[PDB]
């Protein structure tokens, strides 16, 4: 996260880590979403022009966190993963639409101060809090700058980023915006920055509704063009738009 | 090198 | 969950952090 701060402890009880265990690496955040679903963006899972395939065996999730590289005990949870579902529509080929996908723990993780779901938005709740300059919040462990000699945090960095109008996040970028994306950040103009940045991938974008107080996660963090460059934005997968898949493997495999 | 060791139970 | 997106530290305890008001005033 650039332009970010410290969370405060608890601050984001649903963010999740993605872990390599060989080598013992971050590779993504993610989200709990229930006591043995975790959500993240498809590309941490498969991207073949990188030759990246992941399979269960080879990751982790850690849950409860806020140190980067602590192992904090008492506090995270570690979870073995049972099943990877990525969207089955997910395009890797060309601009990473539905960058989606879910993991399926293999026991239940202990709710705590520090773990805790997220909620997944209803229709209603989307309608009305994704409009353009309206702000979520993004979390994670991502480096702090695009660029930067061996730029990492200490602990989870938190940003609050405004919605943007669907053209200026066309006319920002030469890929092609699909639906199942929205883009957030500031304007060259409006004086504040901060956006995603490597390894903030497959985390969390969330709304706290002012209708009934809970946090809905709008977005995962997807892709962008370097990280918090003028006239560029970030761009998040559009939740709402693919919870029938969710709920369809939830429904299926749960 | 960067990260702290986990549990060698979560590696097994 | 029911009970999702209540923070324990936070909603639970009518507890706020330190920015959400930010989010709570863009929502116009
Ligand atoms: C990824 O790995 C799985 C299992 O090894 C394989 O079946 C699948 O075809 C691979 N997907 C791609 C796009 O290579
Ligand atoms: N460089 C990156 O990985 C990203 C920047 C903004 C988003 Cl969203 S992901
Ligand atoms: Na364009
Ligand atoms: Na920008």
């Amino acid at each position: 996260i650039v332009e970010g701060s410290d969370a405060e402890i608890g601050m984001s009880p649903w963010q999740v880590m993605l872990f390599r265990k060989s080598p013992q690496e971050l590779l993504c955040g993610a989200s709990l979403i229930s006591d043995r679903w975790v959500l993240t963006a498809a590309h941490c899972l498969l991207y073949p022009p990188w030759d990246k395939n992941f399979t269960e065996n080879d990751l982790l999730v850690r849950i409860g966190k806020h140190s980067r590289t602590r192992y904090e005990r008492n506090i995270e949870k570690i979870s073995m993963l049972e099943k990877i579902y990525i969207h089955p529509r997910y395009n890797w080929r060309e601009n990473l639409d539905r960058d989606i996908a879910l993991m399926k723990l293999k026991k239940p993780v202990a709710f705590s101060d520090y773990i805790h779901p997220v909620c997944l938005p209803d229709r209603e709740t989307a309608a009305s809090l994704l409009q353009a300059g309206y702000k979520g919040r993004v979390t994670g462990w991502g480096n702090l700058k695009e660029t930067w000699t061996a730029g990492q945090p200490s602990v989870l960095q938190v940003v609050n980023l405004p919605i943007v109008e669907r053209p200026v996040c066309k006319d920002s970028t030469r890929i092609r915006i699909t639906d199942n994306m929205f883009c957030a950040g500031y304007k060259p103009d409006e004086g504040k920055r901060g956006d995603a940045c490597e390894g903030d991938s497959g985390g969390p974008f969330v709304m706290k509704s002012p209708f009934n107080n809970r946090w809905y996660q709008m977005g995962i963090v997807s892709w962008g063009e370097g990280c918090d460059r003028d006239g560029k934005y970030g761009f998040y997968t559009h939740v709402f738009r693919l919870k029938k898949w969710i709920q369809k493997v939830i429904d299926q495999f749960g | 090198g960067d990260f702290e060791e986990i549990p060698e139970e979560y590696l097994q | 969950e029911a009970d999702c997106g209540l923070r324990p530290l936070f909603e639970k305890k009518s507890l706020e952090d330190k920015t959400e008001r930010e989010l709570l005033e863009s929502y116009i």
